[PDB]
């Protein structure tokens, strides 16, 4: 009622488009550089994650630098699970939000074989096994940014609140979506610890790639990988 | 209460290798080692400070007789000292990752999973066991983790106050015995942390999988009802926030530890095994002795 | 405070000065290898005895390292035997440390190897303790109650005021004196060479220069120093070179009471407080008085 | 002139009488004496408060005070007594009782060593410097006022009373023993030699009351007891 699972579910559908009709016709069952491209979708979904945080509802009534440090501590977790949640849409591989469709072969050739196959087995196959809904989604991704334990937040004791609501909605959306599946609810937030040992092993290879220097970083994603100073966030949530 | 016998039964069968495997007292840790009587190897040495200055502790250490005996480390400089602190370390993993070889390969469920996926998994677990434990004799107040006639005190930057929380290890402690768990709670995660099935390596991944969840759901409803409604309620939430921040806590210790071996050999060959340091049964030898006999 | 003594009165304080001196570090560089604290009644009344030495003469005990390192003990209270031996055994070498070097200061001294082999063993046995405490009382603070012996640091600890205890209110009362190092030695020379000790068959010698060194000191005193604020100082030391043998004394009875009990007592120990000629007996002792290398 | 020193020598010479006669002309050139030196022990302590008395400011200190410093000095101060008294014979010691005691009354009945040690520590020297009796009065003044002794109300009233001593036996020791120069500090020098005996006294006396064969006297019997003390206490008001 002050968290409405449904301001979430308007958030996720403003901020991610219905799954392209080639996918569901053919992307199922029954060498442009991967890394380059990646990172492209990284920045791409950078802009959209600021204006998907703006839609969670109380979100932009937090101290201005207290959404800063919400955003840019998640943001990488933030990416990683909208992203496995397209794919499963698709048969093998990943699908990028820039349409791009990766696999065992351009991540193996690559050396983020291990990272890939990983989120193939943890993220993607069990969010489709479990048909993992937008709603819950949207909710885990609420989750995810509201972390009270981050470093500086002017009033955690809020972001624990806001956290505490998402958690209370998304517990009775999915007792009442899904009763039939009981376990459901604590099976989605299994997925967090998951989430974030995959999303720490995936800024160990931005880092090792924005160091070797010969992988193209736009400017959202380079502000992400560069300590705090940031222009563009502390920007766009004023706008 | 309110569980289902399975449930019950799960957690009767942790607590057992827990107590059986876990001596609060530490009595049988002896033989341990104590602190005696280019451009690019020095930003290494620089990174290598910034990792042990965050975690520097006195290491009071208790006799039968009532002696008190107290390490107080030296302060930061060049040179080799927090290595010091280092052996000591090394050896009370060794007995730390016993006592954990010990507490999975007396699991049921781990007995049944195959030797070699009983490898991956506690190498993935084993650092993560540990804070999980040694979180159970740290106290709040005074800082310290009471392992029994050993005492590990927090010094003070700041006395004041502390902002120690600026290191996530320390943090998680404070976090996470803030909460103010029971020892099932406690054992709950670590099963959740022990059985994860994003461990490298593992080959049997859906058992440990439908594992997880099963101690999950079990975690999840001892706090339904065993603990008071509207007071408890954004728990498990907390604790699964705790399982979380351990990946991240684990993810600082391995890049830590290997930078630190890297200028400073001093890894146990079952360090050496659990973080990976220079087919899977064969490649693990002494891991592999420890399992199954 | 201008100066001015006869040239004989010169002569043997700078005789003493550059013998303590080269022999007394202060510092107890040279001091290491030693042993150090663990990491049938009616007659007890014997053993009560003994606590009650202890139990006023207690010590936090404290090592630094070359680098910033602090490994302290704290003493365990009583409740029962052989805890109060803790330190027993690490004093017992400190004091081998410090008798060779008394020994030796003594073995330099050009009046003392004048006198005959038997002789000088006769006024170490009688002196050995006091010249210890007066070498301690260099090293000693007031505003800690500590004897900073280099990388040692021997504390004290509160009770209650254990100026109950002469032992420690000797090293209290000396210390608000604030003796010159030229006094110090003058003191020592005083207690080594005084010629009541049992043994001493040069007596009218040993006499002669008790005298003349007494008489030094006072003119010392007298003539250096001399702020008519001074006087009394000479009676001062008189008085603490009285109190030195009831201290002497009480500690004599003391150590043998524990030996009585718990041997500990060095080979050397034992020499120079009767634990036939004396070179026989203290050959030891004999050795280190002929010893040139 | 607050402390005379011949305030000091009327203490002395009102407690200790003359060489005896027979004894200046005779001397100088059993089956347990103890008993006896413990009689002349116990008789002197009777004097002993009646001479502390005749010393300046000291029946002016706290009642407490000079309880304190009798007990914690009588026995020095009896062996000081009895130490001179004996520089008159040849040989041995002369207790107060008369009582001449050799070396071999000495030496079998066991404080053979001590009784030899005050000998040639004490009484040899005593009389090799000539320790008039004036020097006495004020070596024992000094060993009496003590104020390193526990329980003082005052520890620096006997502070300043041991200085007026000093001050007084350092001006008389000049003026009399003009060419003996270093007279005065080899008094002092005799104190720590007159402690390491009197504590091998006690280390007798102590002994010899635990055998339990050796009669003591009160006065005698209430010093070697710890704090009590009543007739010490009486004496001082008197
Ligand atoms: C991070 C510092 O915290 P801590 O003192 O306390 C946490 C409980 C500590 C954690 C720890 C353990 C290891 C071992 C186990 C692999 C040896 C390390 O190599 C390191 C560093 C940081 C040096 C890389 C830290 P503890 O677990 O040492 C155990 C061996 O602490 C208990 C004494
Ligand atoms: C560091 C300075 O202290 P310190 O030298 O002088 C006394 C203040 C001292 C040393 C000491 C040494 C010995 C040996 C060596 C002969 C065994 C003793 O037998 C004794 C006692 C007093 C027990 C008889 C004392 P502390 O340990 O004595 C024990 C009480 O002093 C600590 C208060």
């Amino acid at each position: 009622e002050d968290m409405p699972v449904e301001r979430i579910l308007e958030a996720e559908l403003a901020v991610e488009p219905k799954t392209e009709t080639y996918v569901e016709a053919n992307m199922g069952l029954n060498p442009n550089d991967p890394v380059t491209n990646i990172c492209q979708a990284a920045d791409k979904q950078l802009f959209t994650l600021v204006e998907w945080a703006k839609r969670i509802p109380h979100f932009s009534e937090l101290p201005l630098d207290d959404q800063v440090i919400l955003l840019r501590a998640g943001w990488n977790e933030l990416l990683i699970a909208s992203f496995s949640h397209r794919s499963i849409a698709v048969k093998d591989g990943i699908l990028l939000a820039t349409g791009l469709h990766v696999h065992r072969n351009s991540a193996h050739s690559a050396g983020v074989g291990a990272i890939f196959d990983r989120v193939l087995t943890e993220l993607v196959s069990k969010m489709r096994d479990m048909q993992m809904d937008k709603t819950e989604l949207g909710c885990l991704r609420a989750i995810v940014l509201f972390n009270p334990d981050s470093k500086g937040l002017s009033n955690p004791a809020e972001v624990e609140a806001l956290r505490e609501k998402v958690y209370a909605s998304l517990e009775a959306y999915c007792k009442h979506k899904y009763p039939e599946q009981p376990g459901r609810f604590a099976k989605l937030l299994l997925r967090l610890p998951a989430l974030r040992s995959i999303g720490l092993k995936c800024l160990e290879h931005l880092f090792f790639f924005k160091l070797i220097g010969d992988t193209p970083i736009d400017t959202f994603l380079m502000e992400m990988l560069e300590a705090p100073r940031h222009k563009i966030l502390h920007r766009l949530l004023q706008e | 209460q309110g569980l289902t016998e399975e449930q019950r039964m799960m957690i009767r069968e942790l607590m057992d290798a827990q107590m059986k495997t876990f001596d609060t007292t530490f009595s049988h840790f002896k033989n341990f080692r104590l602190p005696g009587v280019s451009r690019e190897e020095a930003a290494k040495w620089s990174q290598v400070r910034k990792d042990l200055c965050s975690l520097k502790v006195s290491l009071q250490l208790r006799g039968e007789d009532g002696s008190v005996w107290n390490y107080k480390p030296p302060a930061d400089s060049g040179g080799k000292e927090i290595f010091s602190l280092l052996p000591h370390m090394a050896d009370m993993s060794t007995y730390m990752f016993k006592g954990i070889i010990s507490f999975a390969k007396v699991i049921s469920y781990f007995r049944d999973l195959p030797i070699e996926d009983q490898i991956s998994l506690l190498k993935g677990a084993a650092f993560e066991l540990c804070q999980l434990r040694f979180n159970t004799v740290f106290n709040a107040e005074t800082g310290t983790w009471e392992c029994g006639r050993l005492s590990y005190c927090l010094e003070d930057t700041a006395g004041g106050f502390q902002q120690l929380l600026l290191e996530p290890m320390l943090k998680f402690h404070y976090m996470l015995k803030k909460l103010q768990l029971h020892e099932e709670e406690y054992v709950l995660m670590q099963a959740i942390s022990l059985f994860s099935p994003d461990r490298p390596g593992v080959l049997q991944h859906r058992v440990v999988d439908q594992l997880q969840e099963q101690f999950a759901i079990t975690l999840k409803s001892y706090i339904e009802c065993n603990r008071p409604q509207p007071a408890h309620r954004f728990l498990f939430l907390k604790i699964m926030a705790m399982l979380t921040e351990l990946r991240s806590i684990n993810a600082q210790h391995t890049q830590r530890l290997l930078r630190i071996q890297d200028i400073h050999p001093f890894a146990t060959p079952l360090m050496q095994e659990l973080f990976g340091i220079t087919s899977l049964t064969e490649r693990h030898k002494i891991l592999h002795r420890l399992l199954q006999e």
